[PDB]
């Protein structure tokens, strides 16, 4: 569906479950049970099995080479593969994009602003930090207040 | 803005004045505010014409870019980046004295 | 204006066959100082007048500038010796250093505008101007 | 002042923040490995 | 004009359409009789400049 | 006279140990103490961190900054040595390695299983999992004779407390008691204690460790005793008669040494030479004999120079009396040169400790010192190559400060007609005859490699330079190997075995694996040594041009007035790009990598073809690459095909294995190498105008910094393309060498 | 094939990036406001004002043939 | 055969003549600022174009433009 087959029921994807643990069990049969290198392999056996049960219940969409694939055609059924990772990404990318701008206005209204960019005012840098989970309803207000963008006849230009 | 006194003297012309300055104001700006002409080029610390010699006192001359380490070891201060942090007496017209 | 004198040194890195331009930086000293020849090495600097033949004018000025800073003497003169033998008296140009302001004003290569006020190179088409 | 204000120089105030913000990504990969989604 | 901040209008400088800070206006018929200082230093490391009286807008 | 003027002259409490100059950086110079108006200030904060001559003209407080900073360097060595001995204790298989060191791989790193990075911990035997490791401490700890796991845990806590003393000593010598310049200019006494009380006692007490500990341990290890069943190192000291059951000379005692019957100690201080076929390495009784041989005449060479008590060769007087007819005034003036400027002293010290470490790399592979390092071909490859590159890097630093001294601390008034001045006077004939011989060598070394490549391409194989062709037999290098096989018996009559088995004699093989085979120098080594003679000559062509044209040239007659490290003197005189003595080091560092990569490629192909491999009990020898250096080494396609393309197959067919970390570094350092050429081919004025677009994108958004974001400066921009190139030129040779020999061997 | 067209579209935009810089900054800038009076192919402006290697629009052309061969490669 | 013409900003900051190691810059007294001097360039035929005036030139942008045109054996700096 949506092109290729789901990997919830895929023989090549289930073969990649098979020969990987068959490769990894061949390392297990040269040790003895009870040693700490034995427990390091058998714990690494189950984290590959549960990984192969994570992608089965996740509903990833791939076939013909036994891999998982991802769909970025804006699909709301496939929103867990790209969209809500990006929606948490673009959330507090916009922290650091906004509180770096918020830090760089109160530092300009100082005595010596040149030293203060590498010698931090940590009560002001943390003082402008935690107003960053609520950026874009204030940044859009900043966009329509007017002073987010200076006028073109006062910028540095060639 | 504190208060400081600089006794300037040019013996080639023969003018001895006592000017008053602050911590942010330059020395020749206080000389122009008392009506004393002094040689200068662009007020940057990057020429040689505005050179004075510190006879007595203590001068923050650190914002200049023309004079090197040894040439300021004899006490040659450009009067346009100078923050006078003490009560001083300065010989001026030392533009040929640095080189 | 030139005269036969000496300089007093030894060297092995100097002018080649050169016959388009040479000179003589001639000056009077005060002591037997030791100075770097600008092509390398050292010399002994006899206390009267003494001269140096070198190749090109960068070596001639950088010996005249080195003589002004260390063991300060404002009396170095710079000629130019042609292959035919003519002299020039190049550097002070009338008895004084050019950082001092003259009374003879020639005033050439002096454009009378700001550096933005210069025409476009379409306006200087197939001719020679800035 | 002046020792905690030595811990406001941009490398060292960066690095004890970079020790923090690296290890935030390390220890969420401890408890939730192998994540293509959510 | 003494004192306060003066914006520039000439091009070909580092500080173009910037804030400016005027000092000691000259009266001699010199073409560029203001020696206005700036913050935010240029490529030469010179935070000051002199230009003419035709580029003030204050 | 200096009859009481060798004494200590110490200031008490010079600098208050405070915090206010500790957090206001750039505090060592006038040009950096007034804050970052530009972003040149951050890159000048790191470049002027150790440029102490640009901080103060007082040589007394320059030399106190040197002596305290060495203690900070030496504390880093003890902290790093504590990391090696502690990871031998808690994170190792060394105690399992001593029971069978012929097939158990070394391991000193257990990776945390976090991101699925646990696949790098390979099955290296011993009931233990971990990263296969190749610095070779395991054969060092068998050479010193550390048996159990407790002694590695005690040394690293004994090494950490040696760092805490050494870090405290630099604190004491800058903040409580600092020496003066009278103390540092007593160089006739410093060479006394360094020859005698540093290297002599460094040998003689180490000869005490080898005879009393490492010889009874390594006489009982190779017999077949388990390391739990060997008596302790403090049982070979308090029990003299237990040593008597190994060497019968210890039943006598100290009376042969005191009464000079020194031939009674021949049973444990021998001159065997060669190898030890039981344990795979040097005879340890020879090494125990070698150290107190150096000790008893380093301390003899310690008392050479003039001291407080009258006697001694004065260093000012032996230099002054070496004048000659060609050399003018001789060395009159060089003693005042070397006891004023550290850069003059660093320029001689770096060429020596550089080119002693190249002697270390060559006197280790063909004479394997440590037991059971002979079979471990990964440790021989990594201990060769690492001692090359340190000797390759520290030799270009000898011409760094050889040129920094000339522009800073060379006064020509003190150097009239002496030996340093005379080569500035004839500096054309130095470089031009070096300029001729590089074109002579590179036509006669690299031009033959084209000439064998064309003749193989043109079909006519009888017109190249090979064994079955026009032979270029290296008859000098084939002769000295025939001398050292007559060095037993004939020329050094008391040496029983050979000086080294690389010159000839017999094979030595340990548990089937070949310890050392005789290297047969053939006609493919006449050319590759001439490659090595060519690219060494080009590195001294750039660097000696950097020293002799550091003061001035015919381009610039006042080059020293602009400084050492400056970009240019304008595009006039046709262009003066890369004209400083900094750029001669920057150009000379590149040909060092273009030199030393060939030396380790000559190492990694000849020793993979002629000495290493396997030995059948009949005596049949089968090498790794089959001995393909006789034919395929003579052409540049053969260096591409049979060596570069063929031996990298173990690197790139190594995913899913424990060597898969090396394949990531093998792609890591292709990337950083082709990150260098952005910094190297481009200029500055492009990027500064490209940054000029981005400052518009921030000043539109009230986002511009109060500091000025600038492009990197030109010497700084050449330096970042230099260091990227030498990470990506070395790191992929690192990741191909280690991934090949661990896989195939 | 999804990822490798983005390797092309990296090189399509970057070779555009040097040359739309190379077109539009032939005339002037802040580093050199009178670049038009010097010409298309001049060496540099010297080491002054920070240093000015590869400032010309010819040297702004020069970097893209590296990126063109990187892109079509 | 260069062309090192000096523009109208030209404050008489006498260091371009100092930084010139070929004496092709020369101060000329001229009606203007408080320094009352301008920098003149007589020896354009004698210059090398090594741009040493422009590095010590604290105007808005470059009172002494340098712009390099023609050339000879003097300007190319050969000792042979
Ligand atoms: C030009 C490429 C492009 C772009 C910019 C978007 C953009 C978007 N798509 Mg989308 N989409 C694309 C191609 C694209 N899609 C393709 C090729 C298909 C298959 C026909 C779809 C089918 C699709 C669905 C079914 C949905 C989106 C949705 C969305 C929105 C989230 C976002 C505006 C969601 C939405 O709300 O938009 C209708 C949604 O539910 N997309
Ligand atoms: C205050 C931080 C800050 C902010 C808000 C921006 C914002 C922006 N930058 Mg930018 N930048 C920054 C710092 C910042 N930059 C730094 C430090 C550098 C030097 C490495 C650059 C180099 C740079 C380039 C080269 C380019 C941009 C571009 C852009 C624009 C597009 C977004 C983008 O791709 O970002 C780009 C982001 C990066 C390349 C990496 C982020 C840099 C660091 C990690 C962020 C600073 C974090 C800092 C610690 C925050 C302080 C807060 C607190 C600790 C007090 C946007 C206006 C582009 C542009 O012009 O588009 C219009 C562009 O081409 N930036
Ligand atoms: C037991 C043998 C022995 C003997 C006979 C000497 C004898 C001497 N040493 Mg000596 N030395 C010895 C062992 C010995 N040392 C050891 C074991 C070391 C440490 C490795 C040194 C390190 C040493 C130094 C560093 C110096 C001497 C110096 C001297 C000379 C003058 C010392 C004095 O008393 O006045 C004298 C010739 C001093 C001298 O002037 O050397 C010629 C001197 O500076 N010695
Ligand atoms: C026999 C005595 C002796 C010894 C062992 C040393 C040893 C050393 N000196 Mg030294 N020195 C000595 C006498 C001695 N010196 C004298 C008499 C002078 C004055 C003329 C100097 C002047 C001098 C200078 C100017 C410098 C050194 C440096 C060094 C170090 C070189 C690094 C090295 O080779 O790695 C080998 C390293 C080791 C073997 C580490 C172990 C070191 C242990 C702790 C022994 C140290 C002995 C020490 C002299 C005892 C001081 C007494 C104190 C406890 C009160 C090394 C630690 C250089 C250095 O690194 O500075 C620290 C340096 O810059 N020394
Ligand atoms: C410098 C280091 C050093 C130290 C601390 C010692 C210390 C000692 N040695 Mg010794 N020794 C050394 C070097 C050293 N030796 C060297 C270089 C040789 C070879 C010439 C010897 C040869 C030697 C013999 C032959 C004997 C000792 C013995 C002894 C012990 C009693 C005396 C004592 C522990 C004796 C012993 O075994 O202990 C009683 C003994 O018989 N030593
Ligand atoms: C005995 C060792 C030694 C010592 C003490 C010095 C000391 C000095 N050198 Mg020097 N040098 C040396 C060896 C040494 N050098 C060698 C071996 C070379 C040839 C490679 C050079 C080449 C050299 C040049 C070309 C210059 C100096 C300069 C200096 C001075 C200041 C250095 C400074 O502040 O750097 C501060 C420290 C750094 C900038 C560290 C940078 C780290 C580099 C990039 C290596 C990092 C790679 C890393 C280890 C591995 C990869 C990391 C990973 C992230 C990929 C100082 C006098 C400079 C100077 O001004 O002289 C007066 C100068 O111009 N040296
Ligand atoms: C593989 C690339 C390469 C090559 C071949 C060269 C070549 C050379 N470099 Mg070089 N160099 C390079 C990259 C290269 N460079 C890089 C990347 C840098 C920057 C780090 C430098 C930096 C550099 C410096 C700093 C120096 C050199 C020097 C030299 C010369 C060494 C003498 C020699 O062997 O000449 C012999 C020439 C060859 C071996 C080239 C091959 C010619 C073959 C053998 C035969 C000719 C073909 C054909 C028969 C000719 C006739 C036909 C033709 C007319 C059509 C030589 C011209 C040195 C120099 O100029 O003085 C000697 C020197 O000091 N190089
Ligand atoms: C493989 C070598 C290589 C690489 C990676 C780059 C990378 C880049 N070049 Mg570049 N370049 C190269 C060779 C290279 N160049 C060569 C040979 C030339 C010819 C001289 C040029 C000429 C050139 C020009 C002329 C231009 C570029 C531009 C760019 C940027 C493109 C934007 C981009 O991809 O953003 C992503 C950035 C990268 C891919 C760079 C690598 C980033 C790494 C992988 C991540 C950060 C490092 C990370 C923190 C690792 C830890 C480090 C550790 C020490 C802590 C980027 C910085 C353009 C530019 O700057 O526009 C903005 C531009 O105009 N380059
Ligand atoms: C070392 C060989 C140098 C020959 C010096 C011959 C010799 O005896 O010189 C000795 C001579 C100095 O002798 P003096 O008579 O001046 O002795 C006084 C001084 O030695 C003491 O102050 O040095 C020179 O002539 C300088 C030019 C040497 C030319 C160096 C050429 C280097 C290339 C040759 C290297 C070959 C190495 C491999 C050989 C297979
Ligand atoms: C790309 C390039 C630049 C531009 C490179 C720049 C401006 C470097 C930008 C990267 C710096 C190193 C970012 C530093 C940011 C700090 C690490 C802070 C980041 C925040 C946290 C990591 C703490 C040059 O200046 C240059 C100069 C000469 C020749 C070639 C080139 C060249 O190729
Ligand atoms: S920067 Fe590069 S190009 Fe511009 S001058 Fe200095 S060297 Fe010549
Ligand atoms: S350099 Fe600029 S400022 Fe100094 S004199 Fe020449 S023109 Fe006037
Ligand atoms: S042109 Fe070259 S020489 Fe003439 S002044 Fe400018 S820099 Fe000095
Ligand atoms: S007057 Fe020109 S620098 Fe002060």
């Amino acid at each position: 569906v949506a092109g290729l087959v789901p990997c919830k029921d895929s023989k090549e994807f289930s073969r990649r479950l098979d020969l990987s643990v068959k490769k990894l069990e061949q390392r297990l049969k040269k040790y003895e049970p009870g040693t700490p290198p034995y427990l390091a392999i058998q714990k690494s056996i189950e984290t590959t099995k549960i990984r192969f049960d994570r992608y089965a219940k996740g509903g990833l969409l791939c076939g013909k080479d036994g891999l998982p694939h991802l769909i970025t055609d804006g699909r709301l059924s496939h929103a867990t593969e790209f969209i809500i990772p990006g929606l948490l990404f673009l959330y507090i990318n916009g922290w650091i994009g906004w509180v770096g701008r918020a830090y760089l206005i109160a530092i300009r209204s100082s005595d010596k602003p040149a030293e203060k960019e590498i010698i931090l005012d940590i009560p002001l840098a943390l003082g402008f930090m935690s107003s960053g989970f609520l950026w874009p309803l204030s940044a859009w207000k900043e966009f329509t207040s007017g002073e987010l963008l200076v006028d073109a006849n006062e910028v540095t230009v060639s | 803005m504190a208060t400081y006194k600089v006794r300037l003297l040019s013996e080639a012309e023969g003018i001895d004045v006592t000017i008053d300055c602050a911590d942010d104001v330059y020395i020749l700006d206080a000389a122009e505010e008392q009506g004393v002409d002094l040689p200068y080029s662009c007020r940057a610390g990057a020429c040689s014409t505005c050179a004075g010699k510190v006879s007595e006192g203590t001068i923050d001359q650190s914002d200049q870019s023309f004079l090197d380490d040894d040439q300021t070891g004899a006490g040659f201060v450009l009067t346009c980046v100078a923050y006078p942090t003490s009560d001083c007496t300065i010989l001026t017209h030392q533009e040929e004295s640095l080189y | 204006m030139p005269s036969p004198t000496f300089g007093g040194s030894t060297g092995g890195w100097l002018r080649a066959a050169e016959t388009e331009e040479k000179y003589a930086i001639t000056w009077t000293g005060k002591k037997e100082e030791i100075f770097e020849i600008p092509t390398g090495g050292a010399a002994i600097m006899r206390e009267g007048d003494n001269l140096l033949y070198l190749a090109r004018k960068e070596q001639c000025l950088a010996l005249g500038t080195q003589l002004r800073n260390s063991f300060k003497i404002s009396d170095y003169k710079i000629y130019r010796i042609f292959p035919t033998g003519e002299v020039q008296y190049l550097h002070p140009k009338d008895g004084v250093f050019p950082e001092k302001v003259n009374e003879g004003r020639v005033g050439i290569n002096n454009v009378s505008r700001n550096i933005g006020k210069n025409p476009n190179p379409i306006s200087v088409k197939f001719t020679g101007k800035s | 002042n002046n020792f905690l204000k030595y811990l406001s120089v941009m490398p060292v105030a960066g690095t004890i923040f970079m020790i923090f913000t690296a290890g935030l990504v390390i220890e969420v990969n401890r408890f939730y490995p192998d994540a293509l989604f959510f | 004009k003494r004192g306060s901040k003066v914006r520039v209008l000439r091009k070909e400088s580092y500080w173009y359409q910037e804030i400016g800070t005027v000092a000691t206006v000259d009266t001699s018929g010199i073409r560029y009789p203001v020696v206005v200082r700036f913050e935010k230093v240029n490529y030469s490391g010179v935070n000051t400049n002199n230009f003419a009286e035709s580029e003030l807008i204050e | 006279q200096e009859a009481k003027k060798v004494r200590i002259t110490v200031d008490k409490d010079p600098v208050e140990t405070s915090f206010e100059k500790w957090a206001k950086p750039g505090h060592f110079s006038r040009t950096l103490a007034k804050g970052p108006k530009t972003t040149t200030w951050i890159w000048n904060l790191h470049a002027d961190a150790h440029d102490f001559d640009g901080h103060t003209s007082s040589l007394e407080d320059v030399s106190r900054k040197i002596f305290s900073a060495h203690f900070g360097q030496l504390s880093v060595i003890f902290l790093w040595l504590s990391g090696m001995y502690f990871h031998g204790a808690r994170f190792s298989n060394y105690v399992a390695w001593l029971s069978n060191p012929t097939a158990i791989k070394p391991s000193a790193q257990v990776v945390w299983p976090i991101v699925g990075q646990d696949i790098l911990n390979g099955d290296v035997g011993g009931g233990f999992q971990g990263v296969q490791i190749t610095s070779g401490f395991f054969q060092l700890w068998r050479a010193s004779g550390i048996t159990n796991e407790k002694q590695l845990y005690a040394t690293a806590i004994g090494g950490l407390v040696m760092s805490a003393l050494m870090l405290f000593a630099g604190w004491f010598h800058y903040h409580k008691a600092a020496p003066k310049l009278e103390w540092f200019q007593n160089v006739e006494s410093m060479m006394n204690h360094h020859l005698a009380g540093l290297l002599g006692l460094g040998c003689l007490s180490w000869a005490g460790h080898q005879i009393h500990v490492s010889l009874p341990i390594n006489k009982l290890l190779d017999a077949g005793v388990a390391p739990s069943e060997i008596p302790l190192p403090h049982e070979f000291i308090v029990n003299r008669e237990l040593m008597a059951q190994l060497y019968p000379s210890f039943s006598k005692g100290l009376t042969p040494f005191f009464t000079l019957d020194w031939n009674a100690y021949s049973d444990f201080l021998t001159f065997k030479g060669g190898l030890n076929p039981i344990t795979g390495g040097l005879w340890l009784s020879d090494t125990a004999h070698h150290h107190l041989a150096l000790a008893v005449l380093f301390i003899v060479a310690g008392h050479m120079y003039r001291t407080n008590w009258g006697i001694g060769h004065s260093m000012k007087e032996i230099l002054e009396a070496h004048k000659g007819p060609f050399t003018g005034e001789g060395h009159k003036g060089l003693y005042e040169i070397l006891t004023t400027s550290w850069h003059a002293q660093l320029a001689i010290n770096l060429a020596m400790i550089g080119s002693l470490s190249i002697i270390v790399a060559h006197h280790m592979y063909a004479m394997p010192p440590y037991p059971y390092i002979a079979t471990d071909y990964p440790t021989q490859l990594s201990l060769f190559t690492h001692h090359m590159w340190i000797g390759g890097f520290c030799v270009t630093g000898a011409a760094a400060h050889g040129a920094i001294f000339m522009v800073r601390d060379y006064s020509p008034a003190q150097n009239y007609n002496n030996l340093l001045d005379r080569m500035i006077r004839h500096r054309d004939a130095i470089i031009s005859h070096l300029n001729w011989v590089c074109i002579f060598l590179g036509f006669h070394s690299f031009g033959l490699y084209i000439h064998n490549d064309t003749m193989r391409a043109l079909g006519r194989s009888q017109d190249m330079f090979s064994d079955t062709a026009i032979q270029l037999q290296p008859i000098f290098a084939q002769w000295i190997q025939s001398i050292h096989t007559l060095a037993p018996g004939n020329t050094a009559p008391n040496a029983l075995a050979a000086t080294s088995y690389a010159f000839g004699g017999d094979i030595v093989a340990v548990n089937g694996k070949i310890a050392m085979m005789p290297i047969a120098l053939g006609t493919a080594d006449f050319m590759v040594h001439h490659i090595h003679a060519f690219t060494i000559h080009v590195t001294v062509l750039i660097l000696l041009k950097g020293v002799l044209f550091a003061r001035n040239s015919r381009l610039i007659p006042d080059k020293a007035n602009l400084g050492f490290r400056f970009p240019c003197d304008g595009p006039g005189r046709g262009g003066t790009c890369q004209v400083s003595a900094w750029d001669h080091v920057f150009l000379g560092l590149f040909w060092m990598y273009n030199s030393l990569s060939i030396v380790i490629f000559h190492f990694s192909w000849k020793m993979q073809s002629d000495v290493w491999g396997s030995v059948t009990p009949n005596g049949a020898v089968s090498h790794i690459t089959g001995g393909n250096f006789a034919q395929s080494a003579i052409t540049i396609n053969g260096w591409l095909r049979d060596f570069l393309w063929a031996q990298a197959s173990q690197v790139i067919q190594s995913y899913g294995s424990a060597l898969s970390a090396y394949g990531l570094i093998f792609l890591g350092a292709h990337f950083v190498w082709a990150f260098s050429l952005m910094f190297l081919f481009s200029g500055r004025g492009y990027w500064q105008e490209l940054i000029e677009s981005i400052v518009w994108a921030h000043n539109k958004l009230k986002l511009g910094p109060a500091i000025q974001p600038r492009a990197l400066s030109i010497t700084q921009g050449r330096a970042v393309g230099l260091a990227h190139y030498l990470v990506g030129g070395i790191g992929t040779t690192w990741a191909f060498f280690l991934a090949r020999i661990i896989a195939v061997g | 094939d999804f990822l490798v067209h983005h390797a092309i579209a990296l090189g399509l935009h970057t070779t555009a990036l040097i040359l739309i810089k190379g077109a539009l900054d032939a005339r002037g800038s802040k580093l050199m406001p009178d670049k038009k009076d010097f010409g298309y192919s001049f060496p540099c402006d010297g080491p002054g004002r920070g240093g000015t290697c590869d400032i010309s629009a010819w040297d702004a052309f020069y970097l893209s043939v590296f990126w063109m061969l990187n892109t079509i490669g | 055969a260069h062309s090192v013409k000096v523009y109208d900003t030209c404050i008489g900051c006498t260091q371009c003549v100092r930084a010139c190691p070929c004496d092709v810059l020369e101060m000329v007294p001229w009606d203007g600022c408080k320094a009352k001097q301008i920098a003149s360039a007589p020896r354009t035929e004698d210059c090398i174009g090594c741009k040493r005036c422009e590095t010590a030139c604290p105007t808005d942008f470059l009172s002494v433009r340098v712009y390099l045109g023609g050339e000879t054996t003097r300007s190319l700096g050969l000792a042979y």
